[PDB]
């Protein structure tokens, strides 16, 4: 069997080959402890520290899955534009370290295009980190159209935090719960001002601690979501999920633009808003040409999706070439991944 | 195996790719045979790959192997058509020889076939201390601002080759990430890519009736030729005129042509085939021969560098594209 | 068409000038079969590019801003509340006709549209006759040529106004 | 001009002994002169310097600051916020706090003056 390793940004996703649900989704937070829940070691999708990466993979193999990785080929799903080095110590540590008998490595939005079931597009995917949008033609993206927007729910979870402070309900401590609101009462509007307005209290959601306090959350419930949209709230000036999405379909060919319209998949667990599909409809049908036709797609199993996307590649009877293995690697070096995974 | 008997299933496979795909099956399975090999790189560099496309299926008779292999070629290699607006494995394969062509003029640092030049081209409208880049500094300036035109223009009157050029619609510019690839996405080595520039769209106006790219499909992208070619004549005349006294001058005149010649497919201009069949041209080639030049045009003896590149190449955008069309009926047949 | 190219430019303001615009209408603007290709593929004689939309209109009145549906709707929906035995044959025998239908492939265009709205089952046929620019009046010599059709007029004593209803359709 | 009296804080809130007090009074000039109705906001504060809860008026300044950022800059914004996560105190050298305390019993005195009835420390004896 194979094993599917999407080493996310806040959460790590594992399972098998064929399967169709990470049986084992822990945080990756590393005489050590790599806890299920229990320092981050990839900062926004890149590989800062080594050293403990090795061990969420330790925790993965070993202690999540109980599978010696000896025995195992090892899918691995990489973050656009991974430093080219990084890719290299992705291939070093699986073999010289791990002895795994094969690899492979994957942008981890192509794969979401392919759990979409396609392979013609743009995806945006969103996490705990980095939110990119990326433009994919023919199952390669286009490296000079991936836009980057370093924003994600962590960001996010601490506004909330702010703007219920200030509402009067405070969470000075580690957790005194906010993502609980963020993912179970906040949603994207089509129109922010409207919901502002909306006098009412009806757009009113209430919640209760853990010892029976039931604190109240409203106008937040909007607001949270679109620091997506409008990011100057947080204080910053990158635009939003919606422009960006154009500014890469417009820096690339007039000739594909027709596909990456009618193609946007929504990845990630910070598109599980419920209401992102039609702002961005909104957004993006009002800057396009007007003769475009368009389709944002949002599968309703994005939370999991990158993974998704890998099983489905391991399925695959024809996946059993593209698989870089350690007889190859011993010779050339950890640079076989740049002729062998495109 | 299996994998080439699903990259030979490309319906968008060229003539060209066949070669480099075919070649690696008998690399692996044969293993002397060599030397045709060698042939078979020969050939494809010079663009003779119908003769080659024989030869493996003949060679595919001579060694019978596997029957996959002989039964498996000789099905896919009729319906081969090239096409030179999709050619890719041909622009890895020469924007990767002139990284090639010129790691050997690095290797004459003589330098000083150049310095004669320059006070030869300036002449139609800081000698090489840096070295090289400077030449391609000033080379370009030689037949950018020797002329616009106007001096060339009577030497395409003599030809009877320029007429017959295909370019039309300015399209655009993209943002590529290797010159002679003009395309951006192509599954790129990272062995291999370059700064994200922004990169001219061409278009070519099939109409204008035989064109350069119907006459020979194989070449690239070239929807022009080389205007300034002719006026890198002007400038390699008067060398000729002025230094044909110089004992060593093919050896000074082939370090300035095959440098236009890499640079050129290098920097994008134009591709091995739009500069060569300019200087293939006979009222052109008659400059030379009266001087006493045997040109060498970027005809290098290691050749094999880049040809397995490209085998492995095609062995990526095929196999994945195979997949990419698996997973298009695997859902397709969920739907 | 005014409008369109009021914008790339060219102004047709006069009265003149109007006929300019409806004499190009006429004929170089046409029926695209696929829009949005043909918008895509676009990246009196002054030329425009505003060929394939001026009859799209007749498709999509979006842009004349009109709430209503294309003619392939209107036929569609005029089908559907006709008795379901009559429908084969009203799918069947579908006549373009008029001066406007006289732009260039209305006819392989209302044949998809509607073919794909239409029950998978049915026989689509449209017949579009070349003389559709004068098709009406044609259709009138006939009749008031054919012998029979001598009775179904009205008598100037059996109009001695109320008989058009009953002695005509 | 004025803008050397910016610069001066953007560059006063560069030094190596730079605390947690010395922020919120150097802020507060800040946006008593960045801007110019917000009387409150400086009131509210200082009591809070006075209390040594630097901690959370210093966020709520930087509250005031985006929401009102529009009367104020990028440029006082981005500093102001760079500069807070890193904040610590030493006594030794948290000096600010002292002269204000050394001019407030001053201020207390004279409100002592200002009382009247002394008689009250000599039942005291």
């Amino acid at each position: 069997a194979a094993l599917v390793i999407d080493n996310g940004s806040g959460m790590c996703k594992a399972g098998f080959a064929g399967d169709d649900a990470p049986r084992a989704v822990f945080p990756s937070i590393v005489d050590s402890y790599v806890g299920d829940e229990a320092k981050y070691p990839i900062e926004h999708g890149i590989v800062t520290n080594w050293d403990d990466m090795e061990k969420i993979w330790h925790h993965t193999f070993y202690n999540e899955l109980r599978v010696a990785p000896e025995e195992h080929p090892v899918l691995l799903t990489e973050a656009p534009l991974n430093p080219k080095a990084n890719r290299e110590k992705m291939t070093q540590i699986m073999f010289e370290t791990f002895n795994t008998p094969a690899m492979y490595v994957a942008i981890q939005a192509v794969l979401s295009l392919y759990a979409s079931g396609r392979t013609t597009g743009i995806v945006m995917d969103s996490g705990d980190g980095v939110t990119h949008t990326v433009p994919i033609y023919e199952g390669y993206a286009l490296p000079h159209a991936i836009l980057r927007l370093d924003l994600a729910g962590r960001d996010l979870t601490d506004y909330l935090m702010k703007i219920l402070t200030e509402r009067g309900y405070s969470f000075t401590t580690t957790a005194e719960i906010v993502r609980d609101i963020k993912e179970k009462l906040c949603y994207v509007a089509l129109d922010f001002e409207q919901e502002m307005a909306t006098s009412s209290s009806s757009l009113e959601k209430s919640y209760e601690l853990p010892d029976g306090q039931v604190i109240t959350i409203g106008n937040e419930r909007f607001r949270c979501p679109e620091a997506l949209f409008q990011p100057s709230f947080l204080g910053m000036e990158s635009c939003g999920i919606h422009e960006t999405t154009f500014n890469s379909i417009m820096k690339c060919d007039v000739d594909i633009r027709k596909d990456l319209y009618a193609n946007t998949v929504l990845s990630g667990g910070t598109t599980m808003y419920p209401g992102i599909a039609d702002r961005m409809q909104k957004e993006i049908t009002a800057l396009a040409p007007s003769t475009m036709k368009i389709k944002i797609i949002a599968p309703p199993e994005r939370k999991y999706s990158v993974w998704i996307g890998g099983s489905i590649l391991a399925s695959l009877s024809t996946f059993q070439q593209m698989w870089i293995s350690k007889q190859e690697y011993d010779e050339s070096g950890p640079s076989i991944v740049h002729r062998k995974c495109f | 195996e299996l994998s080439i008997s699903l990259s030979l299933d490309s319906p968008k496979l060229d003539e060209s790719d066949f070669i480099l795909l075919s070649v690696k099956y008998l690399e692996k399975s044969l293993g002397e045979f060599s030397g045709f090999f060698e042939d078979i790189e020969k050939l494809y560099f010079k663009q003779n790959y119908k003769e080659a496309i024989e030869k493996i299926l003949d060679f595919c008779k001579k060694n019978e192997l596997s029957e996959q292999v002989v039964q498996r070629l000789a099905e896919v290699a009729p319906r081969l058509k090239s096409n030179p607006k999709d050619n890719e494995s041909r622009r890895l394969y020469e924007t990767l020889y002139a990284d090639h062509l010129e790691s050997v003029i690095k290797q004459e640092s003589d330098l000083s076939v150049f310095n004669e030049l320059r006070d030869s081209y300036n002449a139609v409208k800081t000698h090489e201390t840096e070295i090289k880049t400077l030449d391609e500094a000033k080379q370009f300036i030689l037949s950018f601002v020797m002329l616009n035109d106007n001096v060339e223009l009577p030497l395409k009157a003599q030809s009877e080759r320029y007429p017959k050029k295909d370019r039309s619609e300015e399209l655009g510019n993209t943002p590529s990430a290797n010159p002679g690839i003009m395309k951006p996405n192509s599954p790129n080595f990272t062995d291999n890519l370059v700064p994200v520039r922004d990169v001219p769209k061409i278009a070519i106006n099939e109409k204008v009736a035989g064109g350069y790219s119907k006459t020979k499909p194989t070449t690239p992208f070239v929807a022009s030729l080389s205007g300034t070619t002719y006026s890198l004549m002007v400038v390699l005349t008067d060398y000729i005129e002025k230094h044909k006294t110089d004992k060593d001058i093919e050896k000074k005149v082939n370090q300035i042509i095959n440098l236009w010649i890499s640079s050129y497919i290098k920097e994008g201009y134009h591709s091995y085939s739009e500069v060569v069949d300019v200087l293939t041209e006979p009222f052109l080639q008659s400059i030379f021969d009266k001087a006493n030049i045997k040109l060498n045009y970027g005809v290098l003896d290691d050749t094999h560098a880049e040809f397995r590149k490209a085998q492995d190449y095609v062995f990526g955008l095929t196999i994945q594209s195979a997949m990419h069309h698996e997973l298009q009926e695997r859902f397709k047949n969920k739907e | 068409l005014m409008k369109i190219l009021t914008e790339r430019g060219y102004s047709f303001t006069t009265t003149a000038e109007r006929e300019i615009v409806r004499d190009i209408k006429e004929k170089l603007c046409y029926v695209a079969l696929d829009f949005e290709q043909e918008m895509a593929t676009a990246a009196v004689i002054t030329i425009g590019n505003e060929r394939f939309r001026c009859p799209e209109a007749l498709f999509q009145p979006s842009f004349l801003g009109m709430e209503s549906c294309g003619i392939h709707e209107t036929t569609f929906n005029s089908i559907m509340k006709c008795d379901v035995d009559i429908r084969k044959d009203l799918y069947a025998n579908t006549v373009l006709s008029g001066g406007t239908t006289m732009y260039p492939g209305i006819a392989d265009r209302m044949q998809k549209e509607i073919t794909a709205l239409a029950p998978s089952t049915m026989k689509i046929k449209i017949i579009a006759p070349p003389e559709r620019k004068y098709s009406v009046w044609i259709g009138g010599s006939i009749l008031a040529s054919l012998s029979t059709f001598q009775q179904m007029w009205i008598s100037k004593q059996e109009y001695d106004p109320s008989i058009v209803h009953r002695k005509c359709f | 001009s004025y803008q050397k009296i910016e610069l001066s804080i953007s560059l006063s809130l560069d030094s190596p002994k730079l605390d947690e007090s010395d922020f919120i009074l150097l802020s507060v000039k800040y946006l008593e002169k960045s801007l110019g109705e917000f009387s409150g906001f400086f009131e509210d504060i200082e009591k809070l310097y006075f209390k040594q809860n630097y901690k959370e008026a210093i966020e709520k300044i930087l509250d005031f600051c985006k929401k009102n950022e529009s009367l104020l800059s990028e440029q006082v914004v981005q500093r102001l916020a760079e500069v807070a996560p890193r904040l610590k105190s030493n006594p030794k050298d948290n000096e600010s706090r002292r002269l204000y305390e050394t001019l407030y019993a001053d201020h207390l005195e004279s409100v002592i003056k200002q009382e009247s009835d002394l008689s009250v420390f000599n039942e005291l004896r």
